[PDB]
């Protein structure tokens, strides 16, 4: 088919003689072959979406038909590699055009098609059956992960004729030939994949590993598993970005797939000379952690329709590793930003929109994409497992924080981190709100906790108790000042003081002020919890309080001290630390607790 | 040195143009045309009314054989009969060239200096194309302004996009008059600065020039008026052609140039305007619901590109028409500009120039700006201890307020003290005063020693034992 | 204080003054470029009407120009507006005309062309035509002088750089 | 302070030599480059006017 260039508005465009053409396939528009999505139907009349600028176009032009789907490409060399909203490497092209800008009309391979990949046969060979999603042999990419395992795409099976031997192959080079009812299936390296479509699966399945991120806080109060997702609102210079590095440069993960979606940009222009040189011993002493982790960009000045398929490009990249059962956790910088980009262009084209302006099926996208998360088990023979976690933020701006995108999120997500703004001001981080948050994982983490921990769980509830305790006391403290308090009273406000200012900072950066792992965030559990109990236990056996703390004194102290800990000594020496620090502080509170 | 032939020998190329009279249709600042022959969409027309007179205009959307046109000065005076429009198979460009360095131009890019026209270099189209992220350069080199509160908690980098929320009545154009009074590097180049006046009054304009007089800086700056008694349409424009200058003069001449954009209040008001005739839809408070992608356009071009030493830096002036904060403007800027400059309104009650209150303001490059070889290493942990202080001061003064000192602690009023002390002297300085950063440090310092050792806790104790003495 | 504000005053008047020189120098500099390119522009008025006055020129150059100005159209009927000591050429390439403008094209042939009875001052212009569509609405110039007048401005930057050669301060164009 | 506003009463006829001496330079040399380059301006030129054109348009 081919057509003109009926009527142009804005990043909407309208096409004719379009008859077989069916709604989100792709299309070459214009002399420079923009790309563009099919929306409405008119009989040959049809409305694109353009993911590109315009003012270059005028009536009657030609247009183009691609009888496919939008999707993405499989395989090797995706990772260390930062692409754009709709996979195109930034590099390569910058590089190439020999300019600084991003010209428009531009297009290149998804994948490099000059590396000569080393693939082994695998598990199979000349002359067998195979189904869908099934590994036949891997291919070294790197030195952190040196296994990327090859299967045939789904929705493919039969018997296989030929496999190829080990060796050096370029992504394009047959290796296998298969034949279904014939010879009409030979796979490369590589293949695709629609974007819309979510990859098919054996199973889903519960998922109960706990997932480690190294802030105290959150491993502590709101913990978040493996498999689920997280939202995160907040204004700007809300620490937004704290979290973001410490969970990035800090994960049991073994894939993150970061995406940037009408971002700021200059965090990019940070990270990227961060990342590599950011070396993280996992997997044993491997100091590269780029290999880790990829990145798609999206900035603000970029096109606005990108600004959602950069989503489902990570989604689907995150399911596309998962297949293989290692385990990955996507995170987005703003879904506000796809909901404006929404708004926008259904605005654009004219339909009657819900409330503040949105359109309608918001909702369902939202409950959708996080959908397609969780734990599971991989398509395959060797059948293996995997799972996605999913993370993102929302930037409440219209004058509340119940906005419907918040709404939407917070009906589908299981995990809430509420963030405040004064404490920004306060200089206090991580600046979230323990009085409006809350999390569901704890019933089947308390299975790993009595695996490890047993003693763990019982003790945060009377730890979030304390500070519970503390803003019902506060409303006296403003109305009359501290007047009736009893010893107790104050025992209870000044322990809930030390907390949030030592055990709920992770300021600056350093070993102590990086990364907290479990184990000594549970020896500051035992040490905070002690030493409120003994303080409570003597003032009650009979101590004049304020005698009682000007005497103990340098216990405070030392127990804010022992964060100062190097973390990862040996798993010995602080905890010997620990044990001397509870033995001292008892002793001390004994002779000095009648 | 001849690949420039190579560019301009399209020169030397003549292409006609139609004129058309064929007014189908107008309502207010849209005007219809018909049978148009191809047109190229967002390109230039020019109008001839009857009388003799030349307006221009835009096209803003096209279906077949049907434009619609924007007329940017006025729409009044329309016929339908001796109406010549003619198109140009272009957008809209500009003559650009070094040579416009001392001149002034009005809000369309004309000179109004009694000078003759400018042989520009080349043409560029006002709107740019968005810049490559794996090409950026993040930001260093901390920037001097000879003013205490900026250069000692919110350092500023070559390169980067900060606003200042402030309100009516306010000295928002004198503090930004000494601040490129004051320019420069503490570790020189003299800064090209531009300047871009929309919407104000002539009492602004008249004091923006006798400061540049007075400074000299003028030789080395060019501005752009655009006055309250000029047509509101074109008002949008002059952030464009000045952001266009300055990214031509940065990236071919690698000068470190600094922007004044003056009044984003009034850009937004103009992009309102014309929405509304337009029927979008409303985001909220009226605003359309994308105003914040063109506010992106505008904000998110500065930075260092890799191979230019050139540099800009962008300082919008913007107003909330509430002395609020939660207004949509602020609130949009806020998340995409970072840095962020706040105004206070009662040190101006109190006559204490600069009226500036440092906690709601926020620098979020500071961080990698200051430093070693920069600074001495402790001004990061005094500036944090200085914050803690002055919110103790505050909320324990406004405590007091109701109860009163019976029921303070001594650590109080330290507070109250120090609060008192560090407004008086520490922030305020004359109108041609300023200080270097080494000096504001021992003042902070001095201040600080008021309390005993202990107190300070968020200061290491190496630091302490270092600098707690003189 | 007196004092003070008195020395910012002579500050203030040296800084007037030396500022005001300034703009004179650049003002008398550029105006000096102005008056060379104007000379210039005179220069090819001359030519221009000193060409013109040949018919032998006059005459495949019209015909070029009508030529384009019809492919421009892309109208089946035309009317020609020009000068009435041209119409001896107009009416001997009218037939030429006919042809070329569907021989360029892939369509038939123009059918018919109207020379307008009324004609442009001759101070006006030295030559050149002014083709109009057959309802008179919409119209095409391609008037010598106004070609001049078009191509005075876009190919400018050419122009400078050939009369100041290289620019010697842009690095990466 | 009269002895101080002497100064800036005869700071006048300085400037004029200061600016004139500079102005001449240039002066001189766009007159000369210009001069050497009208000929080759005017041939330019009119070639570019006299330059015939044929194109439909892309559509």
């Amino acid at each position: 088919e081919y057509g003109a260039i009926y009527s142009v508005s804005g990043p909407v465009v309208i096409a004719e003689n379009m008859i077989g053409c069916a709604m989100y396939e792709l299309v070459k528009v214009g002399h420079d072959n923009l790309v563009g999505e099919v929306i409405r139907i008119d009989g040959d009349k049809a409305t694109i979406q353009v993911y590109e600028e315009t003012a270059g176009l005028t009536v009657g032009d030609p247009v183009l038909r691609t009888g496919k789907p939008l999707s993405v490409e499989l395989g090797p060399g995706l990772m260390e590699t930062i692409y754009d909203g709709i996979q195109r490497p930034l590099k390569a092209i910058k590089e190439e055009s020999q300019s600084i800008y991003i010209p428009r009309g531009i297009d290149t391979p998804a994948l490099d098609r000059t590396i000569k990949w080393q693939f082994t046969p695998g598990k199979f060979q000349v002359g067998d059956h195979i189904s869908g999603g099934d590994i036949y042999g891997s291919v070294f990419e790197n030195s952190l992960i040196s296994s990327h395992k090859i299967l045939l795409p789904p929705r493919s099976r039969g018997t296989i004729t030929w496999i190829a031997p080990a060796g050096e192959y370029t992504l394009d080079e047959k290796i296998l030939e298969v034949e279904f009812d014939g010879k009409k299936s030979d796979f490369t390296l590589y293949h695709t994949w629609p974007v819309r479509v979510p990859r098919p699966v054996t199973e889903k399945l519960s998922a109960d590993y706990p997932l480690l991120t190294g802030q105290r806080v959150l491993d502590a109060l709101f913990p978040c598993v493996q498999g689920g997702t997280t939202c995160i609102p907040g204004a700007f210079g809300c620490g937004k970005t704290v979290i973001s590095q410490s969970l990035s440069k800090y994960s049991n993960s073994d894939a993150i797939i970061y995406v940037g979606c009408g971002e700021r940009g200059n965090e990019m222009a940070e990270v990227l000379m961060e990342f590599p040189e950011l070396y993280t011993e996992m997997s044993g002493t491997k100091e590269p952690i780029m290999k880790r982790t990829t990145l798609v960009a999206n900035t603000s000045n970029m096109p606005v329709a990108a600004r959602e398929a950069s989503i489902y490009t990570g989604i689907t990249l995150a399911e596309y590793f998962r297949d293989q059962g290692k385990n990955v956790s996507m995170i987005a910088d703003s879904s506000s930003r796809w909901a404006e980009a929404l708004r926008e262009i259904s605005g654009r084209l004219g339909e009657m929109p819900a409330d503040q302006g949105f359109p309608a099926y918001l909702g369902a996208k939202l409950a959708s994409f996080y959908e397609r998360a969780g734990k599971a088990v991989a398509l395959g023979s060797p059948d293996r497992t995997g799972s996605v976690s999913i993370v993102a933020a929302v930037s409440p701006a219209g004058g509340d924080f119940s906005d419907p995108v918040t709404t939407a999120t917070l009906g589908i997500t299981q995990v809430f981190w509420g963030l405040d703004k004064k404490l920004a001001q306060r200089k206090h981080f991580p600046s979230i709100n323990t009085s409006v948050s809350y999390s569901k994982y704890t019933n089947v983490l308390n299975k790993f906790y009595d695996s490890n921990y047993p003693e763990f769980p019982v003790l945060r509830d009377r730890m979030k108790e304390i500070l519970s305790n503390a803003e019902e006391l506060e409303q006296v403290v403003q109305l009359v000042g501290k007047s009736a308090l009893s010893d107790s009273d104050k025992i209870t406000l000044d322990v809930a003081t030390l907390i949030k200012e030592d055990f709920l900072q992770q300021n600056g950066y350093s070993t102590y002020d990086a990364f907290c792992p479990i184990w000594k965030t549970f020896d500051m559990m035992r040490a905070f919890i002690s030493y409120h109990d003994e303080a409570q236990k003597a003032v009650a056996n009979g101590a004049n309080w304020s005698k009682l703390a000007d005497s103990t004194g340098d216990v405070k102290h030392a127990v804010s001290s022992s964060k100062f800990f190097e973390p990862s000594r040996g798993e010995k020496e602080v905890h010997g630390e620990f044990e001397k620090l509870l033995s001292t502080m008892q002793e001390r509170f004994a002779e000095s607790t009648d | 040195f001849a690949i420039n032939k190579k560019a301009v020998e399209q020169g030397f190329n003549v292409k006609p143009r139609l004129n058309y009279n064929t007014v189908s249709g107008v309502n207010g600042p849209l005007v219809i045309l018909e049978k148009v022959k191809f047109p190229r969409y967002n390109e230039i027309v020019n109008l001839t009314l009857p009388d003799g007179t030349v307006r221009q205009g835009q096209v803003l959307e096209i279906r077949g054989d049907r434009a619609i046109v924007q007329v940017f000065e006025g729409t009044s005076g329309i016929d339908v009969k001796k109406t010549t429009v003619e198109f140009t198979g272009e957008s809209l460009r500009i003559p650009v060239s070094e040579d416009m360095l001392g001149r002034i131009f009005d809000g369309s890019g004309r000179p109004i200096d009694n000078g003759p026209k400018v042989f520009a270099e080349d043409y560029l189209d006002i709107n740019g194309s968005p810049i490559n992220p794996y090409a950026r350069i993040y930001p260093e080199e901390m920037i001097s302004t000879g003013v205490s509160a900026i250069d000692t908690m919110n350092s500023i980098a070559r390169g980067q996009k900060i606003p200042i929320f402030s309100a009516s009545g306010l000295p928002h154009n004198e503090i930004a008059a000494q601040i490129c009074r004051q320019a420069g590097l503490v570790r020189e180049e003299n800064f090209s600065i531009v300047f871009a006046a929309m919407g104000v009054n002539l009492e602004t304009a008249r004091f923006f020039k006798q400061d540049f007089e007075e400074n000299g800086s003028l030789e080395r700056t060019s501005l752009f008026l655009n006055l309250a008694n000029d047509p509101t349409i074109e008002r949008i424009i002059t952030p464009r052609l000045a952001l266009t200058t300055a990214e031509y003069l940065a990236y071919q001449t690698e000068r470190h140039v600094l922007t004044i954009l003056t009044d984003m209040s009034s850009y937004a008001d103009a992009l309102r305007e014309v929405s509304a005739a337009r029927e979008e839809v409303p985001g909220r408070r009226g605003y359309p619901g994308y105003m914040y992608t063109d506010l992106s356009t505008i904000y998110e071009r500065a930075g260092r590109v890799e191979g230019r030493n050139g540099s800009i830096t962008q300082i919008p002036i913007l107003t909330m028409p509430n002395d609020d904060i939660t207004h949509p403007i602020p609130d949009l800027t806020g998340y995409i500009t970072e840095g962020q400059i706040f105004v206070d309104r009662q040190l101006h009650n109190k006559g204490i120039y600069p009226p500036i209150n440092v906690l709601p303001s926020l620098s979020r490059l500071m961080k990698s700006a200051i430093g070693e070889g920069m600074t001495r290493k402790d001004h990061g942990d005094v500036s944090n201890q200085l914050y803690a202080k002055y919110a103790i001061g505050k909320d324990a003064a406004a405590m007091k307020a109701v109860v009163g000192e019976e029921a303070l602690s001594i650590e109080d009023k330290l507070s109250l003290e120090f609060l008192e002390k560090f407004e008086k002297t520490f922030i305020t300085q004359g109108a041609y005063e300023d200080r270097t950063v080494f000096e504001s440090l021992d003042q902070a310092w001095s201040l600080l020693r008021i309390y005993p050792k202990e107190m300070l806790n968020r200061i290491s104790p190496k630091i302490l034992d270092e600098f707690y003495d003189r | 204080g007196n004092f003070k504000s008195k020395l910012k005053k002579a500050m203030l008047s040296q800084q007037i003054t030396k500022s005001t020189i300034a703009n004179k120098m650049r003002l008398k500099v550029l105006s000096a470029r102005e008056q060379s390119l104007d000379g210039i522009f005179e220069e090819t008025k001359e030519k221009l009407s000193g060409i013109a006055n040949n018919r032998d020129e006059y005459k495949p150059i019209l015909q070029s120009l009508i030529v384009e100005a019809l492919l421009k159209l892309l109208e089946p009927k035309a009317i020609v507006k020009a000068l009435e000591r041209d119409v001896d050429l107009i009416e001997s390439m009218k037939d030429d005309i006919m042809r070329e403008y569907g021989e360029k094209a892939q369509r038939a042939p123009l059918e018919e062309i109207v020379i307008s009875n009324d004609y442009l001052n001759k101070d006006l212009v030295s030559g050149g035509v002014v083709v109009s569509n057959a309802s008179d609405k919409i119209e095409i110039n391609n008037t010598l002088e106004e070609r001049l007048k078009l191509l005075s401005e876009e190919a400018l930057p050419a122009i400078r750089l050939e009369l100041y050669g290289p620019s010697k301060t842009r690095k990466f164009f | 302070l009269k002895e101080f506003e002497q100064k800036n009463a005869g700071g006048v006829g300085e400037l004029e030599k200061k600016a004139e001496a500079g102005v001449q330079g240039e002066l001189a040399e766009i007159k000369k480059i210009a001069e050497k380059k009208k000929d080759d301006v005017v041939k330019i030129l009119i070639e570019t006017v006299i330059k015939p054109s044929a194109e439909v348009h892309i559509n």
